[PDB]
């Protein structure tokens, strides 16, 4: 077996790590999920809003 | 220096000279004294 | 804010632990009761990266304490340094593991992981921004071995984003102790291959050759590996702990040390170490730092990487030093000794300096170094498997306790592959 | 007016950022707890501010990932001078990626650094442009700094950019994917910068060794002598001058074509007390030390490429006809080659007001000095090394798990390095004379 | 200048063991080790007298 | 001559003597 | 700035430079601990040449010290000037090869020699420019002869431009202490020839021979003879620790004045020598150190100055004087006796001077001279040799360690061709 291909074969037929979407607010650092918290919309698209 | 045969055939961005016709004379006038 | 969560398992893990939180504690200020009673801030500012906090001052260590026997449990504590861990990480079994890898694995290790998780859970998520892990284990054991590979797979199931680390003794090559230790490290290398980001080879005699002939003592024991050890892990981690020109902490090393995510067997060494004798003819510079550094003698790993190409290499530097003969003379032996370095990667050593020696120096280095020369480290071992599981040595042993042969080829063929992965990587 | 607004991101923006900030307080008199001990002089506004109690706040924004650099600003001399929103750190450090610094944790402070930076710019009465302090090899000094200029193209659009990068040198360097992120960094900036003022540790080093009487120097002493080039380009507007140079006319005069725009930057009265005592340093004399190729600042060989523009400026009692008589005995000279497209070339600044020395650091008292930023197309074989450097790492794809890994698709890589591959021969035809 | 210390002659310094029994050279200092016995023939000479009355 | 630098040191005239004050579960 | 290695091999080359860093360490100013005590200035600014540099102010001397049994270097230890030398600069194995040229060079050389070429690397590569290696050792042994030989094939194979010197003691006809001392000595040379610049062949007859006749001493030890041996090994080189006039590096001294690549046989000598009981009685001048130093009795090798032409000649002269009366002299004994020195070299002379003097000397001079007359050297020792082979006498000592008799057989040939080389110019 030939490892130099498998290796590039790993990196070239790949996807990336989507990261989880997290802020900050404060100068020491601070990691906050944004998505739990009420700073983007999560709510305001579900299927059940104004009906 | 070795930089693959794979990047050898790509392209410029910029086009300086007015013509085509003195972009090959400026390059090949220039090879005579290299 | 950068912490790590410090695991030690078997009785070479605990005493080389033991040793190392010692250093540690001298290196910040930490007397046995654990209050800081030092004389610098910057022994504090960053205490928090290996100790915690309790009421009226006192400084916990975050390690937690595992081994199948009990026997080791009583030694750690009655040691000089034994007070300083919570009684609450101690966590063990009761009946030993018998230089077994399925009862660490299997039989007495089932039981004992899901005892010691929580106290890896306590300590890991109290953690506000937690940097990784570091194990230090034995590959000749039982426990060590076995449960050492266990806790490693656990944890990179829980903690996949988080660095890993692994202070492994891999068995030595020459001279030994245990017959079945060609069972136990073949067994574990696999565990290691796929789920651990640094692991640094450590061997017996490797350490007895800088005993010998570095320093010239008259009798080595136990505790002068496990001082040796305790160098790398406190030289490694500097940049954690105190301020540098140019630092380099655990994760950013590791990016530029290994180029494929399977290859991250390192050789480590220190520098600065030099016999009593000899005290008075050595003056402590860079350029004399940096020889002693690269020299196969200084190496801590059994394994001449002459042998082989240097696929990346690093050094840490702590102390007061100018950053440009530090720079020009890591190129020097780039250029002066260029056919050891592996000609696909153009510059293969990374530099890093912190402005705080150890207590105990005016200036210190250590060394990690991965090359391609550690194969004949774990080929040879195959050869020493190979003459066992042919004839079925003390295969009874482990396939009584609920394995196969099946997994003693396959655990042969993944480290087979790893000797393969460095001879390709060499020819290229 | 004039206001300056200085970023320093990654650890070598924080270190040149100390030593910049220092300088820039004994050039004004503020102490280092922020009290000027004296409506007098406003010069400093261009560089801090006021509080109404007499508090002198720098107009600068310190970002990155690891605090440890940081925090020693938190807890030094200057711990009392800097505001502490103005002091940025993370949690864990890009780990010298270029996908750690622009699409995981680079993309976590960056809505913070743009708040700054906005309450920085709502107290700028005249705002010149920004400045940025990095590392081309750094990870946060590539990453944050590529993701800053992509969101400061967005918000600030035309306003000028200037940056100061730590260019890897061609023989010495520090890390190992340190190329990787070179062609990174430089392949997201080339759009979205104005001008790039470049700098190498391995030639300062030569000049340190050479021309000062140190033996071994140190980072510190690095950082001074890029602090005196941002002082020296500022200081026409901090100063009166007889020729003012803003830094609006920088990217005017040192970027003929808008994928080029890398001059480099060099000081060239750098000589120590010992042999000071036997020179003399005349306008003529020190203006043809920015021309040998021993004292560039940048380890290439100007002679091995040619001059596209110069931008001269001169700091103390100089006298214009004396800057007048030197630069025509250097376009007589043969051995410097300016391109035929740029018969000019030459743009000449004056300020009145001598160099003040740290008070015991390597810089002599000179009464007049000189900074020269040159674009030269002899940085096309930097990039040709530095093609040998990432390719030759590119061929095995070694070392792209940790970026294909995390948050960057592998196609990246495949476009990052042929766009630049296009400066080779941007590069070369600047570089043919029109027949 | 700032920094010095490393040019003009600065190498006439501590050689980090003046002699045994300082209190400086620690155990975070590599320099002293538990294996080294300084009372090797001292415990030896003990030894050799406790056998013979044994 | 290095055995307080092994477990617990109770036992005075061998001082290599177990010493299980530990271990012994609670229950 | 120009950094030469000391390398020892043999009892023999222990002796000597023991006895040599004694006088060196005595010139530039050294305690038995290795801190400096003179009284100038000119003494520690080229210390670099022989000392590296630590802390405290200590000055190791830059020499790697290696032999086959470890008995000799138990003295050196315990030497006046002992504990100067760095302990890990000490190399020994556990069996000598013990008067054996096969044994040294073969068997136990070679799990040694990767010992000593890691110590002259980590020593070599800490100078800024290496001028080069420089040993001393015996040609009649096992250790100097056998393994020094091949400690010079390789440390000329891996540092080809920088030059080799040597000072070889080559073992005397009419005094002599060990049997097979022409096998150590013939296949010491035919390797010797190819692999050095500068061979001193320093000879024990001679050194004898000024202990009676010049110094007039009635017990000479080997203190005494290694004391003439160390004064010239510390004249040779002068230059390159000291200022002067006319300066005269090593390669200065050897690229002038050996004239083919094959002439490069030595002959020492230190000119003022003189008794105690005239020490009072003798002036010290120019003209009188110039004609007793060209004189045969003052002469380092068994073998006097007139067996053939004066190749070439090197004085390299020490203190404070004027050039003309060095010329003068010069010139008043190539007028005066120009029958001893080749005629197709018309300006023979070469001259070199330092403004220091030797401690407790007004002036001082070395003599260096190519001649002929070192042809009967390799003469008289090849045919108390070929007398010996030609039975095959003690070959079974040599034959059983991995070596036959065409390695034997190349020695005669380069035994026929080295004197027959010297004798073309007669
Ligand atoms: N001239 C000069 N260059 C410096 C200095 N400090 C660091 N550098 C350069 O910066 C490069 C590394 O980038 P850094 O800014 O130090 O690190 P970083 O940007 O924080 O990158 P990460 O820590 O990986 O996120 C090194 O290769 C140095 O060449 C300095 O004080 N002066
Ligand atoms: N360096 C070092 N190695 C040790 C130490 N103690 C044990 N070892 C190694 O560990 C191996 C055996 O480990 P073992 O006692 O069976 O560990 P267990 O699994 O806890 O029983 C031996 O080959 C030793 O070389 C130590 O203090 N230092
Ligand atoms: N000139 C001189 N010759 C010596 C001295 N010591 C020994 N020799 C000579 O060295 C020869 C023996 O060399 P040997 O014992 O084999 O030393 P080795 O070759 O290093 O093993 C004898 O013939 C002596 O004449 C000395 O102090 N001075
Ligand atoms: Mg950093
Ligand atoms: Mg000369």
């Amino acid at each position: 077996k030939n490892f130099i291909n498998t290796n590039a074969a790993d990196v070239i037929m790949g996807v990336a790590k989507k990261p989880k979407p997290i802020y900050v607010d404060k100068r020491t650092g601070d990691k906050h999920d944004l998505e739990t918290s009420g700073l983007v919309p999560k709510y305001i698209n579900k299927k059940d809003y104004g009906v | 220096l070795w930089h693959m045969p794979h990047f050898q055939k790509v392209g410029p961005h910029l086009a300086t000279f007015p013509t085509e016709a003195d972009r090959q004379r400026a390059f090949k006038a220039h090879r005579e004294e290299c | 804010m950068r912490e790590i969560v410090h695991l030690q398992a078997g009785q070479c893990g605990n005493q080389i632990g033991a040793k190392f939180w010692e250093v540690i504690s001298d290196e910040h200020g930490i007397d046995p009761t654990g209050t800081y009673h030092g004389d610098s801030d910057l022994q504090l500012e960053r205490i928090n990266v290996y100790y915690n906090e309790a009421t009226g001052g006192k400084y916990v260590p975050r390690a937690v304490l595992v081994d199948l026997e009990p026997g080791t449990m009583d030694s750690v504590r009655s040691g000089p340094f034994g007070q300083i861990f919570r009684p609450d990480n101690f966590v063990f079994g009761q009946s030993g593991a018998g230089n077994n890898w399925a009862k660490g694995h299997y039989t007495e290790g089932a039981e004992l992981v899901d005892s010691v998780l929580d106290v890896v859970r306590k300590e890991a998520e109290s953690c506000d921004c937690l940097q990784g892990f570091q194990l230090t284990h034995s590959l000749g054991g039982g426990t060590g071995s076995g449960m050492g590979t266990l806790l490693i797979s656990k944890i990179r199931e829980e903690y996949p984003d988080r660095i890993m680390n692994t202070f492994s003794v891999v068995p030595s090559p020459k001279v030994s102790d245990t017959v079945v230790e060609p069972y136990n490290a073949t067994l574990s290398v696999h565990q290691l291959v796929e789920n651990t980001d640094e692991t640094y080879c450590i061997d017996n005699e490797a350490l007895y050759d800088i005993c010998f002939r570095t320093l010239k003592l008259t009798t080595p024991t136990y505790g002068d590996l496990n001082h040796l050890v305790s160098a790398t892990m406190s030289g490694v981690t500097t940049c954690l702990r105190f301020p540098g020109q140019l630092n380099a902490d655990l994760r950013k090393l590791a990016v530029n040390m290994v180029p494929f995510p399977r290859l991250h067997f390192f050789m480590p060494g220190f520098a600065p170490l030099t016999s009593r004798g000899s005290q008075q003819y050595r003056a402590l510079t860079v350029p004399e730092l940096t020889q002693q550094m690269f020299d196969a003698k200084n190496m801590m790993a059994a394994c001449d990487p002459r042998h082989g190409r240097y696929l990346t290499v690093a050094a840490v530097f702590r102390g007061r030093m100018s950053m440009k003969e530090v720079d020009e003379q890591m190129l020097n032996v780039q250029n002066k000794n260029s056919s050891y370095f592996v000609e696909w990667i153009p510059n293969n050593v990374k530099t890093a300096v912190c402005d705080i020696p150890p207590r105990g120096l005016k200036m210190s280095a250590t060394f990690i170094g991965n090359s391609t020369a550690i194969q004949e480290l774990f080929k040879r071992i195959s050869e020493q498997f190979t003459a066992m599981f042919r004839r079925k040595a003390f295969l009874h042993w482990y396939t009584g306790e609920g394995m196969d042969e099946m997994e003693f080829t396959e655990a042969e063929s993944n480290m087979n592959d790893l000797v393969s992965e460095y001879q390709q990587y060499q020819d290229a | 007016m004039r206001e300056c607004i200085s970023v320093h991101v990654g650890q070598a923006g924080v270190q040149i950022g100390n030593a910049c900030w220092e300088l820039y307080c004994l050039e004004h008199g503020i102490q280092p707890d922020g009290q000027m001990p004296s409506g007098g002089d406003d010069s400093f506004n261009t560089f801090f501010s006021e509080t109404g109690a007499g508090k002198h706040v720098p107009r600068a924004v310190f970002v990155d990932l690891e605090p440890t650099v940081i925090d020693e600003v938190r807890t030094g001399t200057y711990r009392q001078l800097f505001h502490p929103e103005q002091l940025i750190t993370g949690k864990e450090d890009a780990a010298n990626n270029y996908a750690r610094g622009h699409y995981t944790i680079g993309k976590e402070l960056i809505d913070l650094v743009l708040d700054r930076i906005r309450k920085l710019a709502d107290q700028c009465t005249g705002l010149q442009g920004f400045l940025i302090f990095h590392s081309f090899g750094g990870g946060t000094g590539s990453g944050f700094t590529s993701l800053l200029m992509e969101r400061l193209s967005v918000d600030y659009g035309k306003k000028s950019k200037l940056e100061f990068s730590i260019y890897p040198a061609p023989q010495v360097s520090t890390a190992v994917v340190e190329p990787y992120n070179s062609i990174l960094t430089t392949h997201t900036t080339l759009e979205h910068s104005d001008c790039a003022f470049m700098v190498d540790n391995e030639a300062i080093y030569d000049i340190c060794r050479r021309n000062l009487d140190i033996e071994r120097p140190t980072y510190t002493n690095l950082n001074r002598l890029i602090g005196q080039i941002v002082s020296s380009i500022t200081a026409s507007l901090r100063f009166d001058g007889a020729l003012n140079v803003d830094l609006t006319e920088f990217q005017t005069n040192l970027v003929p074509y808008p994928r080029i725009h890398f001059p480099l930057a060099t000081y060239a009265p750098v000589i120590s007390a010992e042999k000071a005592y036997h020179e003399q340093l005349s306008v003529a004399e020190i203006t043809n030390a920015c021309f040998e190729p021993a004292n560039q600042m940048v380890k290439c060989d100007p002679r091995h490429g040619k001059y596209m523009a110069c931008c001269l400026l001169y700091r103390g009692d100089v006298v214009p006809k004396d800057v007048n008589a030197a630069i025509a005995t250097i376009k007589t000279k043969r051995t410097i080659q300016f391109v035929d497209w740029c018969p000019t070339g030459f743009k000449v600044g004056i300020n009145y007001q001598p160099p003040t020395v740290v008070p015991g650091g390597d810089l002599a008292k000179v009464q007049r000095a000189v900074c020269m930023l040159s674009n030269t197309t002899a940085i096309a074989e930097a990039w040709a090394r530095l093609d040998h450097k990432f390719d030759l790492m590119y061929a095995k794809r070694a070392f792209v798990h940790w970026y294909v890994g995390e948050g960057m698709e592998e196609g990246e890589f495949s476009e990052a390095r042929e766009d630049m591959a296009a400066l080779e021969k941007d590069y070369e035809e600047v570089g043919m004379d029109s027949v | 200048e700032f920094d010095l210390s490393d040019p003009l002659a600065l190498k006439k310094d501590r050689p980090a063991r003046q002699s045994d029994y300082d209190a400086r050279n620690t155990i975070s200092g590599m320099q002293k080790f538990m294996g080294e016995d300084l009372n090797f023939h001292l415990r030896k000479k003990f030894q050799e007298e406790q056998n013979r009355e044994w | 001559e290095r055995a307080p630098q092994v477990s617990n040191i109770r036992t005075l005239d061998t001082p290599f003597r177990k010493n299980c004050s530990f271990s012994t579960p609670v229950p």
